[PDB]
């Protein structure tokens, strides 16, 4: 039906649709992820403009693609869960075709490929989402964290954040996280992720959601009564020092 | 002690008032004098009041005079002017009583066409413009060379091109390259902004252009800088409602003046625009525009030259890498490089450092080129070109 | 005589104006110099406009005196406005080569030492630099007949006797400069104010050596680095106060 | 006369005005002696008598048109036939700008003076003649934006030494783009408060005139007036008005607006090389602006304004409720510092509404109930938002 | 202290002395040295010096009176009062403000932007260059161009070489550069170099033996009016 090209090379070389999707992502909720020796933590915030949103049926910001690999996004929430559905069905097809649980690298490559194709195909605007992929490969304990941009470029990050005010979280991670010396415990990773969030969220312990990913098919979602527990000693150690 | 203070303050005002009164908005300068009382000698000569009036048909001798609105007298000479010095269209200083043709006067020019004549030669030079060597060479060969050394054009027996376009993306150097010409020339440089040629009453733009061209022809060598001709540049088109037909009328009057039933007369004219696409093909036709310069985005060497020109001043730290700064700034017009230099200077001031270093320039170029990218002009107007 | 309190300065301005109104031609070609010596190194706005007025006037010697008074008035301040005026006068007084030469001398004096040195007669705390005043009077005494110094221009180096740098230098106790924040603003007198009012209006938080123009003082923003000398001008030595 | 220090009584003060009187009397004595020495028959104040008798009466008023062959000119009075008036020596030949108002003599009609306009029939409204009110203290937060605006518009005028030493021309113009009701106008009021320059405000609507001609005419007049009264801080506001709206009173329609915008984009940069005319525009919709205006070299530092955060909200509450007849029952900590979204305009609007409500009850003190009622009143009278649903 | 300029004399000296007495009893010598310089009593400055035991205050008072160019003799301090550290301070200033790069007199003229006897214009350019690079000890117009001096004729040659001494002011290094022009047989060149010798050490006084005095004293008695005039002018400038 619609064959008109929507992504056209600008006279300065950039693609206007892709660089507009960059800003569309820049207005999304902040999402941050860090990795330890054997633990990767995906931290995220929620919108506090409106209240009376329950927790049980509210769609989780971090969506489970498989038992060993999880995904978190930022930006336009509408389009991101489509990528989630495509990634899940592709993972099942990969299980059928290769008799092997999917790897983080392959899934991230597929997501970058589908975003690239939508930037390529005519009549379709590029995705306005930016995704974070975390998990553990089968029989491997190494946490892998991957970021996928709407432009289609993917890279590994020891600690990356996306969304609004991502510059502040980036510079915070640039000095309170060491790439060569990652935190050695799940508690330390969670504490770093939480302390990173208060630099932007500035209250909102109710709408701070954190997912901890562990090897051997272990994915947990810390509830509020533990997040506020971490926040207690974090704010206790903040002002007194 | 305030009992002293009272008359201490009183004396100030009293004495200043006394001095102002004793020494004694609309005058010249008494300290400069020059207002001598010999003016009675140049005052008793009641010939100073001279009715102005435009002469008309020369009855073979009797002259018909058309005093603006007092009368339409028919008058002879006044013995102070040769009989061949008066011709139809000239303005005559008609005598007040027993009217006579005393003194011919320069043709009437509209005041609004007078201040559009630069007598305050701007502060730029050809050294300022960088990364546009070929374009500046073409501009020279069109505008400056024919007046400076016309002997060669006589030896070859050719007519140098009279008329040159300066199309390009905004903030590339068009107005700068016209200001440089204005500074480095020796001929009159009548400047015309495109919007100024849009008056209210119908047909006034045609009079504007006609009087402007007459004034230009009055001088031996003149350069006209029709600028932002995008304003009066609309291609001829019909829409039923007669849309903006007055601007079209002004544009056709200009086209006829440039090349009509009468040669131009050494009136080399420079145009300049940011959207040359919307120009009527008649203007683009050679004869009124010969060369079409292509002021465009500079290359890496152009960027380096721009940085060197705009950083001749400034307390730059020795050892800065201008090549690296130029490379990390792709497809940015020279105005953005100037803004980068200004912001690099500013960032040092905010940190109180009296010398801006490379680490400062990198931050400034990141902030300006990357941060102020959504508000960029060189990406839309390039399509129009 | 009026080159004492600035109130006498301002009154002497009007004195010279009135004398220029009613004055014979020999006294005409010094009223510029009268403005210049009185207002040296501080290019106040109301000084050089009348000088410009008398620069285009007749009695070519008067014009030469006016431009030299500009040069003295703009001594070391790098005033771009007065530099533009001097360049314009260079364009105008180009036919007479003597006027061009004295104009170029005024240009050179305008940007003396690239702006790090001045002809200021009296410094902070109103000390009198007798050498500077001596040099200024030496160059102004006989220039009522400027052709004399046009012939014998060797006396134009007399300004180098009364010349001095104009800067701050936070010398360490051992004798080396050390960076420190210096508060620079327009000077204000502490006469009728009570308590501990500030001596600076319009402060700039400027670092180590700066160039305070005629009419500004200095004071240490930092609590530490106690200066032994209260008047922060010229060379200044500092000590580390243990507080904070 | 000079200024007098110190303010209070002091013997040195008395000495200062003693010097004042001494010098004043000395000028008076010098002028008296000089006059007495002069030949009164052509000196003293007989010059006034000669000027009056040569001038004649009454002096008519006309318009100059040319200065051909100085000592000669062609005036054009509204009714006279445009005489060939000669220029007398009393007039200053430097103010005879073509188009001025000369003073013709009654009978012989020779120019005996130039009448300066000094009218400003429309500029007087434009010319900022009394500082509005708020200083920079009244703006809560926004420290970065204040710093940028200061170093762009204030420091070049008050403190040019840093810029001339550094060797950079100051950033020409600044555009304050941001969300509506966030202090974009307050900051202009603040920079107008402390200023040593004329502040000619203009709003983009007034450039959308009705006649074809008077679109660029107004802009040319505004920038000429800014130039002559240098330096100038012209504050074109609601600059997006030219783009949108499409007013029926505009005869040209879109084309006249385009010509007006072209004249603006020229006058900002110009071939004329104007001097110290700083330009500060502010708009809600930066998107609908032709990028010629916002191009670097015309307005360099594009300051972004953002809705206040919780700490900024509490600071705004504190500064705006500083002049409150507040009862202790009102708690500022939980007053509006709720994190449920506000703006720089809401905080003042609810204060105004609560003050009005307290006035209605004639209660001189403010109750927490009234503050809460005004809070909810402001909340209902609020077009919430549209784009949040995309990310909701 | 503000009473002195306006208050009628001879009570001004009484006010100065009383304020000096107040300052000395309070150990605030920073202003006291200034009032002493206003009064001009050398024994009073000596008493200010004897009121200080800390050497640092001695150095700072030395700096103040050297800025005042007043020859007060004190042992162990003579370098500072002799203005011998001014040259190093000024070259440090030039390095810190990045003003080391010399400016051409053409750069001052900017005649290239405003454009469509050679001896007098060369004299003006030499004067401008001498005023510009004063104290920075570096220039490109005259230092590297020896034929530049010959462009100026007559008295212009004197100021040409004098510009070098002006550029090397407060610096004893310049004596080497000025030395070469002393050997030129032309009397005007000798006079110009000899006059510039004094400027190169103007306001600089080492404690024991001033080289400018030693080199200058021989040429004072020269029968040439120009050479002797330059000698006495340099003597006045240096001291
Ligand atoms: N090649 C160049 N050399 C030096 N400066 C340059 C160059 N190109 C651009 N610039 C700088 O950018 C500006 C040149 O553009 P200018 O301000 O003259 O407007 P313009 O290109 O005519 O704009 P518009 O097309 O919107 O009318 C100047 O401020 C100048 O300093
Ligand atoms: N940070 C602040 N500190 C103090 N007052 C503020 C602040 N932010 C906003 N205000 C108040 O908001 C009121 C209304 O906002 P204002 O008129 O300044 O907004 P604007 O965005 O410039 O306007 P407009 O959108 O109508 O063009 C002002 O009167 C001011 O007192
Ligand atoms: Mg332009
Ligand atoms: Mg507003």
């Amino acid at each position: 039906g619609y064959d008109r090209a929507l992504s056209i090379f600008s006279p300065d070389g950039h693609i206007f649709q892709v660089e507009y999707a960059l800003e569309a992502v820049k207005r999304g909720t902040c999402a941050v992820g860090v990795k330890g020796k054997n633990c990767v933590v995906l931290g995220c915030e929620r919108r506090s403009t409106l209240k009376l949103q329950d927790t049980r049926i509210t769609p989780s910001k971090v969506s489970k693609i498989d038992s060993h690999v999880v995904l978190s996004f930022s930006g336009l929430n509408a389009d991101s869960r489509i990528l989630i559905e495509k990634a899940r069905v592709e993972a099942q097809s990969h299980r059928l075709t290769l008799e092997d649980p999917v790897t983080v690298e392959y899934l991230t490559r597929y997501v970058a490929g589908v975003q690239q194709r939508y930037t390529q195909s005519g009549g379709v605007r590029p995705f306005g989402v930016s995704t974070l992929i975390a998990g553990f490969d089968p029989r491997d304990d190494e946490p892998k964290l991957y970021q996928t941009e709407p432009s289609g470029i993917y890279s590994s990050w020891s600690a990356q954040t996306i969304g609004r005010n991502s510059k502040t979280v980036r510079e915070f991670l640039e000095k309170n996280y060491d790439r060569k010396e990652p935190p050695a415990t799940v508690e330390e990773c969670v504490k770093l992720t939480v302390r990173s969030l208060l630099e932007v969220v500035q209250t909102g312990a109710k709408n701070i959601e954190i997912t901890v990913v562990k090897p051997d098919s272990d994915i947990v979602a810390l509830s509020s009564e533990e997040i506020n527990q971490y926040v207690t000693q974090i704010e206790q150690e903040k002002q007194e020092q | 002690y305030a009992a002293k203070l009272k008359q201490t303050e009183n004396d100030l005002k009293d004495i200043e008032a006394r001095i102002k009164e004793k020494a004694g908005s609309d005058t010249g300068l008494a300290p400069s004098h020059l207002w001598d009382i010999m003016g009675d000698r140049q005052r008793l000569g009641e010939e100073h009041p001279l009715q102005v009036a435009r002469c008309t048909k020369i009855i073979k001798a009797k002259y018909v005079i058309n005093l603006k609105q007092i009368a339409k007298f028919v008058v002879g000479l006044g013995e102070r002017v040769s009989p061949t010095d008066i011709e139809e269209g000239m303005r005559v200083g008609v005598d007040r009583s027993k009217y006579n043709i005393e003194l011919p006067l320069p043709p009437r020019i509209d005041p609004s066409v007078t201040m559009m004549t630069v007598e305050e030669k701007p502060d730029v030079t050809y050294s300022d413009v960088g990364g546009c060597k070929d374009q500046i060479e073409k501009l020279r060969e069109v505008v400056e060379l024919p007046l400076l050394s016309p002997e060669r054009f006589a030896t070859l027996g050719i007519d140098p091109p009279k008329g040159i376009l300066l199309y390009g993306p905004p903030g590339t150097g068009k107005t700068l390259c016209a200001r440089a010409v204005a500074n480095r020339t020796d001929a009159t440089f009548i400047r015309v902004i495109g919007s100024e040629l849009v008056q209210k009453y119908v047909g006034e733009g045609a009079r504007m252009v006609r009087e402007l061209f007459e004034m230009a022809r009055t001088k031996k060598a003149c350069i006209i800088f029709f600028d932002e001709i995008d304003a009066v540049g609309g291609a001829r088109f019909d829409d039923g409602a007669g849309g903006d037909n007055e601007v079209q009328r002004t544009m056709l009057e200009l086209i006829t003046q440039l090349d009509g039933f009468d040669p131009r007369g050494n009136i080399k004219v420079m145009f300049a625009t940011n959207r040359p696409n919307t120009l009527d093909p008649a203007l683009l036709r050679p004869g009124r525009i010969d060369r079409k310069v292509e002021f465009s985005l500079p290359d890496l060497e152009g960027r380096a030259n721009i940085f060197r020109i705009h950083s001749k001043s400034m307390s730059v730290e020795r050892g800065i890498r201008w090549e690296l700064i130029s490379r990390l700034c792709p497809n940015s017009t020279g105005a953005e490089l100037r803004s980068v230099c200004t912001e690099a200077g500013m960032f040092a001031i905010r940190a109180r450092r009296k010398v801006a270093t490379e680490k400062d320039f990198l931050k400034a170029v990141d902030k300006v080129i990357s941060g102020y990218k959504k508000f960029s002009s060189t990406s839309r107007y390039m399509q129009y070109n | 005589i009026a080159l004492g309190e600035d109130i006498g300065k301002e009154m002497s301005l009007r004195h010279f104006g009135h004398l220029m109104h009613y004055g014979n031609e020999h006294i005409r070609r010094m009223v510029p110099l009268a403005m210049g010596i009185v207002s040296v190194s501080d290019p106040q706005m109301k000084v050089f406009d009348t000088l410009t007025r008398f620069s285009h006037d007749a009695d070519l010697e008067v014009s030469m005196n006016s431009i030299f008074a500009m040069g003295l008035c703009g001594a070391g301040t790098n005033n771009a406005r007065l530099a533009q005026l001097l360049r314009q006068l260079a364009s105008y007084y180009s036919r007479e080569q003597d006027a061009l030469f004295i104009t170029r001398l005024a240009q050179g004096l305008l940007h003396l030492g690239k702006g790090t040195m001045t002809m200021d007669v009296f410094n902070d705390a109103h000390v009198l630099n007798k050498v500077t005043l001596a040099s200024i009077l030496t160059t102004a005494v006989g220039l009522v007949s400027p052709s004399f110094m046009l012939k014998h221009h060797q006396l134009f180096y007399m300004l180098n006797a009364g010349i001095r740098p104009k800067f701050i230098l936070a010398l360490n106790d051992e004798g080396e400069p050390i960076k420190v924040n210096v508060r620079v603003g327009q000077a204000v007198e502490t006469v009728g104010q009570a308590g501990r009012p500030k001596k600076i209006t319009g402060w700039i938080t400027q670092s180590t050596p700066v160039l305070l123009n005629h009419g500004e003082r200095a004071e240490l923003e930092t609590d530490e680095y106690i200066s032994y000398t209260s008047h922060i001008e010229g060379v200044v030595i500092l000590k580390k106060n243990p507080d904070y | 006369l000079p200024n007098i220090y110190p303010s209070t009584r002091c013997k040195l003060k008395l000495l200062r005005m003693e010097r004042i009187k001494d010098h004043l009397l000395l000028e008076e004595e010098f002028v008296s002696n000089s006059e007495i020495l002069k030949p009164f028959e052509k000196k003293q104040e007989e010059e006034k008598k000669q000027l009056e008798e040569i001038r004649g009466n009454p002096l008519s008023i006309g318009t100059l048109e040319e200065i051909i062959d100085d000592d000669h000119a062609i005036v054009t009075s509204p009714t006279m036939p445009d005489y060939y008036v000669s220029i007398l020596s009393f007039v200053d030949k430097e103010l005879l700008e073509p188009g001025c108002s000369v003073l013709l003599h009654h009978k012989t009609m020779s120019i005996v003076g130039v009448l300066q306009d000094d009218a400003d029939p429309m500029v007087s409204v434009m010319k900022m003649d009394k500082s509005p009110t708020e200083s920079y203290s009244d703006i809560g937060g926004l420290e970065s934006q204040i710093q940028e605006i200061k170093e762009s518009v204030e420091l070049p005028l008050t403190h040019p030494e840093l810029y001339e030493e550094m060797g950079i021309k100051p950033p020409k113009g600044v555009i304050l783009y941001g969300a509506p009701g966030t202090g974009k106008t307050l900051l202009a009021k603040a920079v107008a408060n402390q200023t040593s320059a004329t502040f000619l405000r203009i709003v983009g609507s007034e450039l959308i005139q009705k006649y074809l001609g008077d679109g660029p005419r107004l802009c040319r007049q505004i920038f000429k007036v800014a130039g002559e009264n240098a330096p100038s801080i012209v504050f074109i506001d609601e600059i997006d008005a030219i783009g949108t709206k499409r007013y029926d009173s505009n005869s040209g329609g879109e084309r006249e607006i385009q010509r007006t915008m072209l004249e603006l984009l020229n006058q900002l940069d110009g071939f004329d090389d104007r001097g110290d005319v700083k330009v500060i525009m502010a708009t809600n919709k930066i998107e609908t602006l032709d990028p010629a205006l916002i191009r670097p070299g015309r307005i360099d530092r594009k300051i972004l304004f953002e809705n206040p955060d919780l700490s900024t909200k509490k600071k705004i509450l504190g500064i705006h409720t500083s002049k409150m007849n507040l009862s202790e029952d009102v708690n500022l900590e939980t007053l509006v510092t709720t994190k449920d979204d506000l703006s720089g305009a809401d905080i003042q609007a609810m204060c105004t509404e609560a003050g009005l409500l307290a006035l209605r009850e004639r209660r001189m003190q403010v109750t927490a109930e009234d503050f809460k009622q005004a809070k909810e009143r402001v909340m209902k009278n609020k077009v919430e938002e549209n784009l949040e649903g995309l990310y909701l | 202290v503000a009473c002195v300029p306006l208050l009628p004399p001879p009570e001004d000296v009484a006010f100065l002395k009383t304020a000096y007495s107040i300052y000395l009893s309070q150990n605030e010598l920073t202003d006291a040295i200034a009032l002493a310089v206003r009064l001009g009593e050398e024994d009073m400055i000596r008493s200010v010096f004897d009121a200080t035991s800390d050497p640092v205050m001695h150095k700072q008072l030395a700096y103040i009176l050297a800025a005042q160019k007043t020859s007060f003799e004190y042992e162990g301090v003579q370098d500072i009062i002799g203005n011998g550290k001014l040259s190093e301070h000024f070259l440090y200033l030039a390095k810190e403000l990045n003003l080391t790069g010399p400016k051409v007199p053409e750069d001052i003229y900017k005649s290239h932007l405003d454009n469509s006897d050679s001896a007098q214009q060369n004299l003006a350019s030499s004067f401008v260059n001498g005023f510009l690079n004063l104290g920075y000890c570096n220039d490109k117009l005259i230092v590297d161009n020896d034929n530049w001096v010959y462009k100026t004729k007559g008295d212009g040659m004197t100021s040409a070489v004098a510009s070098i001494g002006s550029i090397y002011q407060w610096n004893l290094d310049g004596l080497q550069q000025l030395d070469k022009y002393l050997y030129v047989d032309e009397p005007e060149v000798k006079a110009g170099a000899l006059l510039g010798i004094g400027i190169s050490a103007s306001g600089v006084h080492d404690g024991e033996v001033e080289p400018a005095l030693l080199l200058l004293q021989d040429y004072v008695t020269n029968p040439d009016t120009k050479i002797s005039s330059a000698a006495i002018l340099g003597l006045g400038i240096a001291f």
